[PDB]
């Protein structure tokens, strides 16, 4: 439910006045939200649309606050700033007792009632002090219960008559539609049922209300002594009993299908409101007889509720430590009155205006609450129970995928290879000087550790020269590299490589592959020291002209791009273009 | 110009014949043919990142593939009154064809009856007369709870053993036509059955789930969930807006839907749970849903989507 | 014929001109046009299952880019003394350029030259004369357990906790030219260190890891391995031939290689392995490995290759 | 290493003849290998080809035993057999003691011989009684053992000689190499050592031992009383001092550079051929000094090594719950002589035939390999440590992946729909019989669920149709579908969609695309019912004469496939020929 309450109104019931942090800091404490801001003035201006402007009302601001749909008494001012008060230790929690009267009002039921509305509930509050703010919010609290917890007055509806315009032990009826007839609600003639359905089909607000008791061969009706009809509801009420400003005694009634909710519904409404007495929170009790049982009940209940839970249970479902006089301190700032019997044993007692503790884990969310949800201590999950994978390989797995996904084969090597495969086929006479050199081999295979991974795919292209055209090989592995700074002299560098074999290869179909490639890591092609891009070089195992050096972010070489020498195609059986491209990855983790 | 083709001819590779003429000068500035490849969908791809970072903590994928669901697992299984504004018609869809199912466990039903309409295991109910023919009906599943519901009480039949499972599916919401929100949406929850459990415990699990996601600060906020108590709100701090946003929410399930099952009373059952579009509309910058779910998707979006680098 | 064409043009389609002709019948005998697809190699196919599997059973990742590796690593900090054939350099490849490695922590290397030359911890050595020059040597890894011994050594600094590692990478041999093996092959590792770890424990673990594999009944033969004691060799029944084949292998290192290195004397590290290339050939049906690595693959092997559905 | 034994002398030692499969599984408990049987006769055919056939030995059988890297007792017929019959409980685990004699040997060691070869050590073996059999394993036994512990002879040797053919106090002296001149075995004229250096420097068998002491300024040797060259080691012995059939007394000595190699060679070959001596497992010292330091020594050691275990770290290590006396009995059939002195602490001997008992450890193995390893009771991890994937779902991820690979878009779609979609869009009348309808939709758009995937794709294309060509879009979701026998009367099946949009729709480039997914799923095209395949079939929402329906594994109909009709196109807006396969995967699982 969405309140909406003046900001001056919150003001003058909180005592200070809080700035718009402090009151979203108060919202988020307690679990409370503010949705918007808006004078009552700008609320009318846009409630319709900018263009409707009403500037009529009030200019004060107005917040509209959500509320929790399982708590009933957030639903008014007097409700929610009591609560906030008492929460942050201000005020003391309210009492809340029944007042001796010598003559109390009677309902009587008839038999027919049992066909259509067969519960009716009622109270009395006494020396009202009505003002222009509080007969609003009254409205407003009757407007949300009939729209929230009475399902759209279907199961329970509420009646407010003048108690002093009328005389009489009361009686509720179920005569014929033909057999009332009474003045409505702001209307001037007098009408019928008929005549009454016919008026309010035409209508907006009560036209979904008629389908209720529409059908029924009997419509429910309560008279006084004189013969007058007090309301039929849950229709409208009567005009005789109309209740203004300068009304001292409100008669309160509640007619339902559902025993239970009437319940709710009434002690909300006797328990928020029974401040403005003269006597502070006392009410009257009304006597309700059932003709064709005989049975006599009083109402409002007010109902205190005693629990026994006990502190070992939770603490293990809360996860603290806190002791007996802890808790109990903790929850006595929960409008719960909590006393402590024995070691690990605590007596609950919860009051009328919490209908929503059911369980003893409701009192369990009360005490964590209190305590606060940030200072609880977390306890992590052992470490041989969650699975860390290594950076590297998860981003070259992923990678991998989408290589797949753009047409590439994957192929496999040997990391060992002869001195001439990486020096003198590549046409680089000095790589040998950055190599790792084997000791004892038994072939003239295994000389050197490689360096690059282009011999491998040039190999691979060689053993499966027959196959059709085009072939589109690659392979991301680790190479081997002398470094000085190392702890045994040598490091493993992963890199990516890729070759196109076919009769054509453009610069342009393995620059795509770049392009792509650097697509799926989030790079863009940029001259910002934020992106990469390419320049021209020159490399003696790339054909001159159309070699190129990659420039990754923050000026970062990566590797190279090109087509190939036809001198190394031939040293390694191959016969026709290829185009190539080999680059570092691990920049980019 | 010259003979200065874009590549050299195999003849001039066989022959020696690229040393005696010129070669044409390359724009280094342009950018390259775009290859022909297949794509996959970011959702997807979240959801095999949520599906991996699940089993690396040790969860049991469950089964979902259960999109009509009776009355009584979708609702009254969760200890959620009939008359109350939760089980609205509202906002849940209601299957006419086929309308009802007959067949319950008989023992159980009758226990949530019995819970529902008078009350017990240290509880109150609601004392209000419980109607068979309401939990008949068929509706689309709103939640995935039924199927956690249906899965601890399969546990609970042949002997209780510690569990952790998850489940990420899709649910069904009755709503109008608006941008906000859509009528179906992708739904992330994992459940965590043990003895003795706490809710710190709870908190350190998705504080890991939440660091293996790119976020380490997290602050909580008292809310209300029917079926779950005590219940919280979860909220990460956001730089681009710089305010508070919440992530996410959690909660330990009522001992009124879990003794009627057959649990043992020494072990307490708690979840967590996300949706799957926010993060993914975050991550990769999208403003508008339906340009990414539905039938006016865009390709574009699709095309040029890089990887699931959520740990970045 | 007709205008009998395989499909309908455009044209057609919008003039509604479709049922004033014929069509040509189509041969459902035959077979469509095969994609232009990419594909990945089953080796790497099986890793991935490997990882997924080790994953799932809450292992995590090491480090394994040194291929490189000093002999005190290798071979000295594992217990195996320098005067016997396991450390012969007939089957070990030795590197002449870099020749040294300088830098080792001198602690631990002192501790190791201790037990190795005079003993202690319980345990009687070989009393024969350590050399520091012969563990200077730099040699090409013959296994992955000298990363585990790092790994161990520095857990053991940092203090300890429960660990399960595991590893897939390449290990070299020094092999002549025939068809049995080759130089390089990709082994599959997994450790367990936890406090008073036993047997059973590791006979359930890896018995949990081949029941993912597909594998269900098992057989146990001692064997010797220079570093682990207890050591065990499995087996499984091959229906193909028959007849009972050894799968991989397992055991538990030496006291004599972790309490120099600082672990408490309460606890236990255990292994197992086996290789990757021996369950890929007998999945896919493959006679010649040379046809699967090296620069000799066969392509139209990688072509037609099926997914890994390794549990079937 | 491998050990050949004839099957005659195995009968011989056990005792009982052994089937192969019974000695097969005698190997398979104990540890060793059954490597392969051939008999001596086919053994020489068959060594150096089948083409070099050699009939001229012996036929009977000869098996090819592996034996663990750390067992020296287990080279030789002798210790094989003696061991497999202590762990069969047959025979009692021998005892070696010392014999006394008045009169020792003695060896008197050079300041020289510090140069090359500093130690020595020697025993001699009284009263031996070779015969064929056990002159061929002695010899054996030593070439084992110089070719797998001694490093190829490089750091200990062995020599054996007469005792009676020589006499007096041994000396090993360092001469000069011009200063010793003998006549080598198996050789007539006499040789010095340069002459012996250039007469072996051609041969095969004695060539790689010279470089051993080649460059070296000196030479050992070992001299008699009576200036007679013994022997030179390590190449050669003398003569004068052979062994053969005849002799019934034995000197062994070794030279060594390695001091505790020398021990335990030593200590193998005099434990294992000491049952051949008259009194059976008896011998006898030899003192050896050194001059340049004056110490005296006595060997052969025959250590008896006393160790100390603790019973629960043993039961902790392997996981059992033995008690002590029976952790005792089950070492005693290790040849370990086991004694427990108080509750938790158990007293081991170790033999000398045992040298590879260093720590606590190897007993526990060897308390491990007598009890079994197949007799341990396992213990699973618990199930909330071990991740169990739905099948569906893994396959279907690994499907999408190779779809992915294919080139093809992935796509997204609501569950919902309404009845003109999947009932008149696709010129199905009666779609609506087998669908789920939705009781109260808020819009025209949700009045039942999908059956089918195709609408979804269709209007995906009519959505995104200003993209170029060909669009090749794809989806594998649920649909649901109405059963009867279902719990609640609907269920969902996973099903695969794609669609081909071109001007150009061929039924051959879709069916490339189900014949791919086929294969990828490892499911041959033949109609052995092993395989799948397709035939003609009739469908109002494909194309007469294009449409097909698919048969799998078993005669199961898994879908359709084929080019859609003009009416369907039209139906969505779409301008161009479609091609389209939807089918099951659930049969695949
Ligand atoms: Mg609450
Ligand atoms: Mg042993």
């Amino acid at each position: 439910p969405t309140v909406g309450i003046k900001k001056v109104l919150l003001d003058k019931h909180f005592g200070r006045v809080y700035t718009e942090k402090e009151f979203d800091e108060l919202c988020f404490e307690y679990g409370l939200e503010l949705d918007e801001i808006t004078s009552e003035k700008a609320a009318v201006e846009k409630e319709r649309g900018e263009a409707a402007a009403g500037e009529d009302l009030n200019d004060q601001e107005v917040y509209k606050i959500d509320i929790p749909a399982n708590r009933y008494d957030l639903l008014s001012v007097e409700g929610l700033s009591r609560a906030i008060r008492i929460f942050k230790q201000e005020i003391e929690s309210p009492e809340y007792r029944f007042s001796d009267t010598k003559t109390r009002q009677k309902i009587i039921v008839k038999r027919e009632t049992a066909q259509v509305r067969p519960y009716v509930v009622g109270a009395v509050l006494r020396d009202v002090s009505f003002d222009s703010d509080s007969y609003a919010s009254f409205i407003d609290l009757q407007d949300k219960l009939h729209q929230n917890i009475c399902r759209k007055r279907t199961l329970v509806a509420i009646g407010t008559h003048d108690l002093d315009t009328i005389q009489g032990p009361f009686e509720y009826r179920a005569e014929a539609p033909n057999k009332i007839k009474f003045r409505p609600l702001n209307q001037t003639k007098e009408y019928t049922a008929e005549e009454l359905m016919t008026l309010y089909s035409t209508d907006s607000h009560l036209k979904a209300y008629l389908p209720i008791i529409q059908n029924h061969p009997v419509y429910p009706v309560i008279y006084d002594k004189n013969g007058v009809v007090c309301s039929m509801p849950p229709i409208i009420n009567g005009e005789h009993s109309k209740i203004t400003l300068k009304t001292k005694n409100v008669f309160i009634e509640a007619t339902a299908t559902d025993k239970q909710k009437a319940y709710v519904v009434l002690d909300t409404i006797v328990t928020l409101f029974s401040q403005y007495c003269q006597k502070p929170f006392h009410v009257e009790q009304v006597e309700v007889e059932y003709e064709e049982t005989g049975e006599k009940e009083l109402y409002p209940l007010l109902s205190y509720r005693e629990m026994t839970v006990t502190t070992p249970e939770i603490n293990t479902k809360i996860g603290l430590s806190l002791k007996d006089e802890e808790m109990a301190i903790l929850l006595n700032k929960m409008s719960l009155k909590a006393e402590v019997a024995s070691k690990g044993v605590l007596k609950v007692v919860v009051p009328p205006t919490r209908h929503d503790i059911l369980h003893a884990c409701d009192i369990a969310e009360d005490v964590g609450v209190a305590y606060g949800y940030n200072n609880l201590v977390t306890k992590l999950p052992e470490s041989n129970t969650v699975a860390v994978a290594f950076p590297i390989n998860k981003l070259c797995d992923n990678l991998r995928i989408e290589i797949a996904a753009a047409g590439w084969t994957e192929a496999l090597n040997f990391a060992l290879c002869s001195r001439d495969d990486i020096s003198t086929k590549l046409r680089l006479p000095d790589a040998l000087s950055k190599a790792v050199h084997i000791g004892n081999p038994k072939t003239l295979e295994f000389q050197v550790a490689r360096t690059s991974l282009l011999p491998g795919l040039l190999k691979t292209l060689a053993s499966n020269r027959d196959m059709p055209l085009p072939l589109k090989l690659f392979e991301l592995q680790d190479v081997i590299l002398k470094d000085e700074k190392m702890d045994v002299g040598a490091r493993n560098e992963r890199r990516l490589a890729a070759v196109y074999y076919n009769k054509a290869a453009g610069f342009e179909i393995i620059q795509g592959f770049l392009d792509r490639m650097m697509r799926m890591l989030n790079v863009n092609p940029t001259k910002d020291q934020k992106g990469y891009h390419i320049e021209a070089d020159e490399n003696p195992t790339f054909f001159p002209g159309r070699c190129a050096r990659i420039i990754g972010p923050n000026g970062v070489f990566l590797g190279r791009i090109g087509a190939l020498h036809p001198e190394v195609i031939t040293s390694f059986g191959l016969t026709l273009p290829c185009g190539a491209v080999e680059f570092n990855v691990e920049p980019f983790l | 110009l010259a003979k200065q083709e874009a590549d050299l001819t195999p003849e001039m590779i066989a022959s020696g014949s690229w040393k005696e003429k010129q070669f044409k000068k390359y724009n280094f500035e342009s950018l390259g043919v775009v290859p022909s490849s297949g794509h996959l969908h970011p959702l997807m791809k979240v959801r095999s990142e949520f599906r991996q970072i699940f089993f690396s903590m040790g969860f049991s994928e469950m089964a979902t593939n259960r999109y009509v669901e009776s009355s009584f697992w979708n609702f009254d299984a969760l200890f959620q009154p009939q008359q109350h504004p939760a089980r609205d018609a509202h906002d849940t869809f209601f299957v006419s064809d086929p309308a009802i199912s007959v067949k319950f466990p008989e023992d159980y039903l009758e226990r949530v009856k019995t819970v529902h309409s008078k009350g017990g295991y240290g509880s109150a109910g609601y004392n209000y007369d419980w109607k068979i023919e309401e939990a008949q009906k068929n509706v689309l599943r709103t939640h995935t709870t039924a199927v956690s519901a249906r899965q601890l009480y399969q546990l609970a039949q042949e002997g209780f053993r510690p569990s952790k499972l998850f489940s990420i599916d899709r649910v069904f919401r009755n709503e109008t036509l608006d941008a906000t929100h859509l009528a179906e949406f992708h739904q992330v929850e994992g459940v965590i059955a043990e003895k003795n459990l706490s809710l710190a415990h709870l908190i350190g699990i998705f504080t890991e789930f939440f660091k293996k996601l790119g976020i380490t600060d997290l602050r909580f906020k008292p809310t209300y969930n029917p079926y779950t108590e005590p219940s919280m709100e979860i909220f990460a701090y956001h730089k681009g807006l710089a305010k508070w946003v919440e992530i996410g929410n959690s909660g330990m399930f009522r001992p009124e839907m879990l003794l009627p099952m057959g649990l043992p009373a020494d072990v307490n059952v708690a979840g967590y749970g996300l949706s799957l579009e926010r993060p993914t509309m975050i991550k990769y910058g999208i403003n508008n849903i339906r340009d990414l779910f539905g039938s006016k998707i865009d390709l574009e979006v699709v095309y040029n989507n890089p990887i699931c680098r959520l740990d970045k």
